[PDB]
């Protein structure tokens, strides 16, 4: 089973955020998807959740809030949270709920099967901005003598997030993306680096791939090293 | 409603700790709690469920248990990759409105210790030709995650400019930290070096670069 998160990742204050859920390969114990979001610092938050046969409970502290409709036949399930504040800033997660029943009466037994990969929103009023990306180029510094370190700056851009990735994804080993700094300007920064043999330096050519969905922008830098 | 669960608990390498849910007579009352696993990077994956059911792929040392108004999730056998966020959840009553536990962040001691690699890297001639100038300096491979970065500009302290992330974990399990320089290519050009600065556990790390060559 498998579940896509698809809608905005940056909403204005007092707009209305829209989510989509998309399920491929639906089991017969999927019987109803429900939502979750997480805000950073606090803990998982139900929000709600719809069944097969079009029943919906909401949490009873936002159902002021929330609306929750579904499309069998595309196969889709949609979120709708009006009128945000920055308190709805949050990694929203789609997810789809068992229900066995332990029937020795009729007592039932509910709890999430599949997460969501998760789509992050946050609430601002500041606009997107794409990054721009620099390499970190290795010297007769950054050698370890044997292993070399490089990387790319990824600077400046909003909102998150950021992912990169190495020769498209051709080089995994030895790769360290880090969290993102939120300079005083209110933009964010994060670098990724890899550590590789340094006989390779001029064999093997080396290229990060930078991929910013807030603002569909995809940078593909090339980390030549340093004559 | 939100079910009671300790903020954080450690337990060393190869052995075992338990994380309590506390709840009401409504919510873990009726009994049937779940359990769920957040690794940081990674969607939250399902552990527990039916109270002591596994689920799909849980190895057997993830147990579960509850006794009242209170479940309890045993992890037996403690390995690195354990080191997680961990929230337990209830169905309350009416089977619609589920209820998340406060969460747990799960640490794991007893790693062997290593110092900090730091590597210094000068702004590049792309962002020099951009009218911006940011040293970077990152710092990896080191154990605990206990490290205070500190820059100097010709040995004298630098306060200003300077924006730096919480340490966290790489693949090997050890911690990595970044830590940034914004300056000017005025300011970049006009002193002689500029170092970064590590303290991990009493002993000082220090990498320096300089404009005049690279």
């Amino acid at each position: 089973v498998q579940l896509r998160e698809s809608g905005p990742s940056l909403v204005k204050p007092s707009q209305t955020l829209s989510l989509t859920c998309t399920a491929s390969g639906l089991t017969l114990s999927d019987k109803a998807v429900g939502w979750v979001r997480q805000a950073p610092g606090k803990a998982l938050e139900w929000l709600g959740s719809i069944d097969t046969s079009g029943n919906t409970g909401y949490n009873p502290g936002l159902k002021s809030r929330l609306t929750i409709t579904k499309d069998s036949s595309k196969s889709q399930v949609s979120l709708s949270v009006s009128s945000v504040t920055t308190e709805d800033s949050a990694t929203y997660y789609c997810t789809t709920v068992h229900q066995q029943t332990r029937n020795k009466v009729y007592t039932y037994e509910l709890h999430v099967d599949t997460w969501g990969q998760g789509l992050l929103v946050t609430v601002s009023s500041a606009s997107t901005k794409g990054p721009s990306v620099f390499p970190l180029a290795p010297s007769s510094k950054s050698t370890s003598g044997g292993t070399a370190a490089l990387g790319c700056l990824v600077k400046d851009y909003f909102p998150e997030p950021v992912t990169v990735s190495w020769n498209s994804c051709a080089l995994t080993s030895g790769v360290h993306t880090f969290p993102a700094v939120l300079q005083s300007s209110g933009l964010y920064s994060l670098s990724s680096v890899v550590t590789v043999p340094s006989s390779s330096l001029g064999t093997q050519t080396y290229i990060c791939n930078v991929n910013h969905k807030p603002s569909n922008t995809k940078v593909d830098k090339r980390v030549e090293p340093k004559s | 409603a939100v079910l009671n669960q300790p903020s954080s608990v450690s337990g060393s390498l190869g052995q075992r700790v338990s994380i309590t849910c506390s709840g009401s007579s409504s919510n873990v009352g009726n009994g049937y709690v779940s359990w769920y696993q957040l690794i940081p990077g990674s969607a939250p994956r399902t552990l527990i469920y039916g109270d002591t059911s596994r689920a799909s792929g849980v190895p057997d040392r993830f147990s579960g248990s509850r006794s009242g108004n209170t479940a309890t999730l045993t992890i037996s056998s403690l390995q690195a990759e354990d080191e997680a966020d961990y929230f337990c959840a209830s169905a309350e009553d009416s089977s619609s409105n589920a209820v998340f536990g406060s969460g747990t962040t799960l640490t794991v001691l007893g790693q062997p210790k290593a110092a900090p690699s730091v590597t210094l890297f000068p702004p590049s001639s792309e962002e020099l030709q951009a009218n911006k100038a940011t040293l970077v300096c990152l710092i990896s491979d080191f154990y605990p995650g206990a490290v205070t970065v500190a820059w100097k500009a010709d040995s004298s302290p630098v306060k200003a400019g300077v924006e730096t992330t919480t340490p966290s974990k790489q693949s090997n399990n050890k911690y990595a930290a970044s830590s940034y320089l914004s300056l000017t290519p005025e300011q970049w050009k006009s002193h002689r070096s500029y170092s970064c600065q590590v303290t991990h556990e009493g002993s000082t790390v220090e990498k320096t670069v300089a404009p005049t060559e690279c």
